[PDB]
RNA sequence: AGUAUGAAAAUGAUUAUUUUAUAAGCAAUCAUGAAUAUAUUAUAUUAUAUUAAUGAUGUACCUUUUGUAUAAUGGGUCAGCAAGUAAUUAAUAUUAGUAAAACAAUAAGUUAUAAAUAAAUAGAAUAAUAUAUAUAUAUAAAAAAAUAUAUAUUU
RNA sequence: UAGCCUUUAUAAAUAAUAAUUAUUAUAUAAUAUAUUAUAUAAAGAAUGGUACAGCAAUUAAUAUAUAUUAGGGAACUAGUUUUUUAAUAAUAUUAAAUCUCGAAAUAUUUAAUUAUAUAUAAUAAAGAGUCAGAUUAUGUGCGAUAAGGUAAAUAAUCUAAAGGGAAACAGCCCAGAUUAAGAUAUAAAGUUCCUAAUAAAUAAUAAGUGAAAUAAAUAUUAAAAU
RNA sequence: AAAAAAUAAAAUAUUUAAAAUCAAAUAUAUAUAUAUUUGUUAAUAGAUAAUAUACGGAUCUUAAUAAUAAGAAUUAUUUAAUUCCUUGGAAUAUUAUAUUUUAAAAUAUAAAUACUGAAUAUCUAAAUAUUAUUAUUAUAAUAAUAAUAAUAUGGUAAUAGAACAUUUAAUGAUAAUAUAUAUUAGUUAUUAAUUAAUAUAUGUAUUAAUUAAAUAGAGAA
RNA sequence: GAAAGAAUUAAAUUAAUAUAAUGGUAUAACUGUGCGAUAAUUGUAACACAAACGAGUGAAACAAGUACGUAAGUAUGGCAUAAUGAACAAAUAACACUGAUUGUAAAGGUUAUUGAUAACGAAUAAAAGUUACGCUAGGGAUAACAGGGUAAUAUAGCGAAAGAGUAGAUAUUGUAAGCUAUGUUUGCCACCUCGAUGUCGACUCAACAUUUCCUCUUGGUUGUAAAAGCUAAGAAGGGUUUGACUGUUCGUCAAUUAAAAUGUUACGUGAGUUGGGUUAAAUACGAUGUGAAUCAGUAUGGUUCCUAUCUGCUGAAGGAAA
C-alpha cells in the first residue's frame, strides 16, 4: 500500500520547519505528485504538513515514466506517410 | 493608521464556503492517512488489499500525533465543528475575545479548529 | 582654425498619405475596423507597410532609499568626449614546459628538497604504523601536548 | 572578525533533514505471581517552569457579635465587666515582571529504523556583499493597553518578486515569469450591471441597518426563556 | 366584570444561557449502556466640521391581477436539483426534449458531474543545464546533433560561466558581376549577421578565420 | 515489664554560608573539632563549554614533590557565579640562549614579577573653548515651520446623578468617576521635502463649516403674568464694528450695533502688498564666562527678487457639425 501525496498548496507563506518537512517528504513544486510506501514514519510526517498536502491511498505505486504516460493527452490523429 | 489595510471584519459567503471545503479536505487527508496505515498493517498480518479494505475491524493508529488527530475532542471534523469555530478565532486582545479566522496570517494553510471552552 | 566629402542627429518650413473639432492622463502595447501605399506567382476572398475609429490594460527613467508616479535627485535635445589602469611585489587558481629537481647557465642567487625551536653544537623504525622515531617543555631515560617522520621504489 | 553568500574540489563518507520507535497501562494470549506477543487507551525516551492554574512559603488584601492578650469603656461590689482597639491567632476569601507546591503545547534533543540522494551535512583552496531595514501576525518592555511610535523575541513577505485578490495598494490574501501556447484542473477572491462568471434552501432584517475600512456606556422598543 | 376551558396570548420580575438540563449526533460494548460533539436575541437612538454626495459606481428590500419572464444585489446557516441511501449511489421531483396519441397525455432520453479565476499546475511545442538511457554522424571512455525520462531555469548588492560589436598587430585568398556605407523590405531564436532593391563612393578589403593588444560599447555625473 | 543503645520517620536549606542576587546546601557546602598550615605546588594538558578574534570556564590524564587520613582516599585555594587590563616601554630577577674579527663585555633574547591605560580592546609621553565674520562636504539619516501619524492634551457631546436650585436631583444648575466624538490647540512621532519664506502680525481678498451670536419657527421654564430673560429643537437665507494702547493673534477700554458667534481653508491669503515683531553682519544695556563670546533678556538700525509656460479664474474673440 502507498500514499499518493500531492503538494496542493505553495510553500511561500510557510515557516521553515514545515518547508524542511516537505523537502524531506520529497515534494518539490506545487502539484508535484509523489508515491510513498506506507509506514508510521511517513504518516507522521504527512500529518505534520496536513494543510499543504493532499494524500490518497493506493494498491500500487507508479514510477515517474508511468505517471507521464498516464498524463499524456490523446492526439486525435493517425499519421499515414506518403 | 494612515496606511489602509482594507480587510473586512467578517467573511463573505463564498469565503466561508471555501474555508469549509478546506476544513473538509484536512479531515479527508487524516482519514486517508489512517486508512493507508490500517491497510499496511492488514498486509503485514497477511491479507490482500481488497480483503484489508473489506475488514470489519479497522486498526487505529499507534503513533501519537495521528491518534490525537483522530480524536474529535482534540481535532474535530468540519461536520462536528461549531459555526463559530469555523469562522472565528480566539483573540484575547479583541473585544468579544474573538476575531475572524481570515484575519489570521496564512489562514488558508494554517489550521485552527479548537477554541477554549468558554471563549 | 588642414582639404574633400558628407540622405548623422537635434531643429525649420512645405507637401503627400492618414487620423483628428462630445473627449480628459508616461501617449505605448495588445486587440480591432477603416483608409492608403507598394507588390515581376494579389490565383485572392492575397501579403506587407503607413495610420491616435475603436476597446482593453498601462503611476517615465535614474540615483538614493525600510519604501518613489512621486510634490526626493539629474538631465532642454542631438553629436562628439568622459571613467578598475600602469609599474614594482606577495599570495591562490588553471594550463604548459621541466621534474627530486626547477630557474638561470660564466658565475651568483631564489624556491623546493625536514619538521622544528625564542636560540644553541639537537634532527626523523636499534625488529615496523604509532605502541617506532624527530624537535619543543620537562628529563636519569621515559610517560604526557602539539606537530612531524618511517607501511619494486625516494616527495 | 565572525553570521548570512559564491566558486572549485574532497571523500573511511549519510554524519545533513524529516518522521517514527523508546513509555505507562488495560484486555486477551502463551509461557515462567510472574514475562513475550497482539490489540486498545494515554498529548507516550530525557530536560525544562511559560501559559494554565494556584494561594503552599514569600509578598500583599478582606471579613468576623470568634477568641485571647493586655487594654478603650462598664454597672456595680480593684474586680467583674461592655460597646469600641490593635496586633496576633482561628476560619473563610483573593493576587504577583522580578512567588510557582500543581502544570500545557510549542520547544531542546537522544540512539536506531525509515524517506528524501538528479539530495544534505562536513571539510580544502579561494572571492564577496551586508552591519540605516520595513511592515504584518503573536507574547511582551517602554509609551497613556497613543502612534505609519519606540525596544527586542518569533513567523512571513518586502527588501531583492514579476502574477491573481484586497476599488487604488512595497510589506496583507493567494502564488513564485526559462520561451511560447492556451485545451484541461484549479488557488486567493469572486459570479445583477460597470466587470470574466450561478442557481438554490432556510431563517431574520426594513433600518438602505447593510452591500471590503463593524464606534461606546447608556435609553427605548421588541423577542425568546425561567 | 368579560375564560371551549388550556394547548396557547395575564401580570412581576429575572434571564439572554447547551456550563446545567434537554434534543440531535459520533464513538465504544451494543438491544441503547457510558464518553465526545453540536444547538440559546433583534431593531431603532446614541451618530457628531469644514473643496463634493462617495457601499469603488450604478443601484439593490417586489406587487395577485398578468408577460417565457421579477421578487436582494443585506444578514445568519447551508446545497450544487431533491430526498433517501454508502465520495459512490437508489429513488423520485423538476428541467429539457422527443414521441405518438386525446394544450394536455403517457413513454422516452439527456441531464443532473455550477461557473469565473493567476506569468500556479497539467497539457501542447521551444531553449539552456544536469542525471539517466538511448539514436546518429565522426579523453570514440570522445565529440556534434538529435531522441525519451526526470529535476531546475524571479532577482538588488555580489560570485561564477560563456558570447557578441568596435580598434590595432601577426597570418591572408578575393574583386566595381566587388567592396564599403546608408534607407527600406526581408531571413537567421535576431546586441548580431545576411539576402534583395536602391544611392554614394571606392578598381578596393589588415577582408573570413586564430591569436594577441586594447583609449574595446553611455539616457544618466 | 523496664532500662540502655542503636537509631528511624517526620520537619527543616526559613538558621547559616567571607560579601550582592540567584542557584545549591542537613548525603550537609553549614557547624564543632584534631591534625596541620601542605595542593593559596611544579612541568606537559586531551577534551569539551563558551566563542569573531584577543580572551574566558570545566577538566580526564601523565609526571615531581607536600599535606591530612586505619583505610577508601581527598587536596592544583574558598559552595558557585563579580573581585579586572592588550601590547609597547622601563625595572628587578632568573636563564645560560645568542655574543657582529676573536676573547670577555654591552645589549638582546627565554622564563619570573612589576606599576595603567575606569571613554575600562588601552589612538600620544603630552591638547579646553568660542564664532550672530564664518567656510566646505553632506543629511535631511533623524526639529523649525507646514502636511501626516496619534488624541494624553485641547474642543464638544452623551449616560448616571451626589449637590445646588425658597418647597423639588433632571425650570435652571451638575463635582469626582463613566462612555464617546473631534482632529482646531499643547504635546507626542520623525513619515514627507527637509532649495515649503509665502517666514507668526497687518492690509487685499475672501471661500467654506455650523459646533446658531443676531435675525425666523417652536417645546419647557413652583424657577413663562407682561416685558425682559433662562434653557432646548429646527434652521447657515441674510447679517455679524469703529476707535485708544499694544508687532501683536489676544486682551483691556471707549462708543456703538439686532448681533458684534466659533472655526476650517499650508495657525486661509505676496511669483499680489507691508515688513512692525521674531529675524544675519554694527551696536549698547542687565546677567553669565578667566576670556573669545553668550543670553527665552531689553534696545537703535537694518535688501528681498521673478516679463506667467501649464492648470485655474476673469473677460473677449475666431473655428466648428447645422
Amino acid at each position: 500500500v502507498f500514499y499518493k501525496v500531492t503538494l496542493s498548496r505553495s510553500l511561500i507563506g510557510v515557516p521553515h520547519t514545515t518547508k524542511s518537512i516537505v523537502k524531506s517528504l520529497g515534494l518539490g513544486k506545487r502539484g508535484s505528485i509523489v508515491y510513498k510506501k506506507v509506514n508510521p514514519a511517513i504518516a507522521g510526517s504527512l500529518a505534520k504538513v496536513k494543510e499543504l498536502v493532499k494524500v490518497e491511498v493506493t494498491e500500487h505505486e507508479l514510477t515517474p515514466s508511468q505517471q507521464r504516460e498516464l498524463r499524456k493527452s490523446n492526439p486525435g490523429f493517425i499519421v499515414e506517410k506518403r | 493608521g494612515g496606511l489602509l489595510w482594507k480587510i473586512p471584519w467578517r467573511m463573505s459567503t463564498h469565503q466561508k464556503t471555501r474555508q469549509r471545503e478546506r476544513l473538509r479536505n484536512v479531515d479527508q487527508v487524516i482519514k486517508q492517512l489512517t486508512l493507508g496505515l490500517h491497510v499496511q498493517r492488514c498486509q503485514d498480518k497477511g491479507l490482500t488489499y481488497q480483503e484489508a479494505m473489506e475488514s470489519k475491524k479497522k486498526y487505529k493508529p499507534r503513533s501519537k500525533s495521528l491518534r490525537l488527530l483522530n480524536k474529535p475532542s482534540v481535532f474535530p471534523k468540519e461536520n462536528q465543528m461549531s459555526s463559530k469555530d469555523k469562522y472565528w478565532t480566539f483573540d484575547k486582545k479583541a473585544v468579544g475575545y474573538r476575531k475572524g479566522i481570515h484575519k489570521v496570517p496564512k489562514w488558508t494553510k494554517i489550521s485552527i479548529r479548537k477554541a477554549p471552552k468558554f471563549f
